[PDB]
RNA sequence: UCUAUAUGUCAGCGUGU
DNA sequence: CCACGCGGGCGGTAGCGTGCTTTTTTCGATCTTCC
DNA sequence: GGAAGATCGAAAAAAGCACACGCTGACCCGCGTGG
């Protein structure tokens, strides 16, 4: 849940962001890359 | 023997490897497409590669040794399964240059007639019909009213696909 | 007590032990 | 010169590290013991 | 006479390293790309 891990304002007007939100980042950008490679029916090296 | 090899590039920076790699003399293939970006809301005909931060490099490691290529500027790292680098078999590299696909991008999301959702200015959160960029900054839509929608030309920037 | 004032870590220290 | 939006090890046409103790797991080399 | 199990020292990986409090600084993506 997002609250678990907030976004707490940087008072700067910036965000301080936790590193779950980043490796939740990586982990959804990695599977959108996979299925777009997956949906261009890539060779085998690549998908791999 | 001059084999293939995979290698993973930076994010935006093929293009300089590709061209430090032909300064060294390594022959390197990508895929090339020609088509009709939006970048940033102004709808041109650009370049860009399928399969993307990928290049195969042919090349003869007693030539030009593997860290050399590795330490190339604009180069990520070798795509590597175990220790030894990955090897790409002949027929993949023929495969590909055979592979000739037509399709879409997802910056490439929004074609003409098609749903776009307008999120700044005095029409924030709506829903509208995008067709057409009139000139290159200028885009229109069926911006929807209380009562119905009615063309008109907004701020390429302003709105997002849904 | 959701009545004020409502972040985190890293580094350097110091205090009582 | 004012946003911006995705890979990320960094940077480079290589190498960076480098003053603890205890426990657990596994491996190469041997061995040794037999059926 | 070769395989099996076995064992034994050595190498690699994992987990830990007291509590409480007070203070300071230093961030809390950068960059090729675009307009």
């Amino acid at each position: 849940p997002p609250d678990l891990r907030p976004l707490v304002p940087l008072d700067g007007g910036r965000f301080a962001t936790s590193d779950l939100n980043d490796l939740y980042r990586r982990v959804i950008n990695r599977n959108n890359r996979l299925k777009r490679l997956l949906d261009l029916a890539a060779p085998d090296i690549i998908v791999r | 023997m001059q084999s293939w090899y995979l290698l993973y590039c930076k994010r935006g920076q093929l293009q300089r490897a590709q061209e430090h790699l032909e300064r060294q003399a390594v022959n390197c293939l990508a895929p090339m497409i020609t088509l009709e970006k939006i970048v940033r809301g102004k709808r041109t005909a650009v370049s860009e590669p399928l399969f993307p931060n990928y290049l195969f490099v042919e090349f003869d490691p007693e030539v030009i040794h593997t860290t050399t290529i590795n330490a190339t500027r604009g180069v990520s790292h070798f795509v590597r399964f175990g220790a030894s680098p990955a090897i790409v078999p002949s027929a993949v590299i023929h495969q590909l240059s055979v592979y000739k696909p037509k399709d879409i991008v997802d910056p490439a999301t929004p074609y003409p007639g098609d749903k776009v959702i307008i999120t700044e200015g005095a029409f924030e959160g709506f829903q509208a019909i995008f067709t057409e960029p009139d000139g290159e900054a200028r885009s229109m839509l069926l911006l929807n009213l209380i009562n119905k929608e009615i063309k008109h030309s907004v701020k390429n920037t302003e709105f997002r696909k849904l």
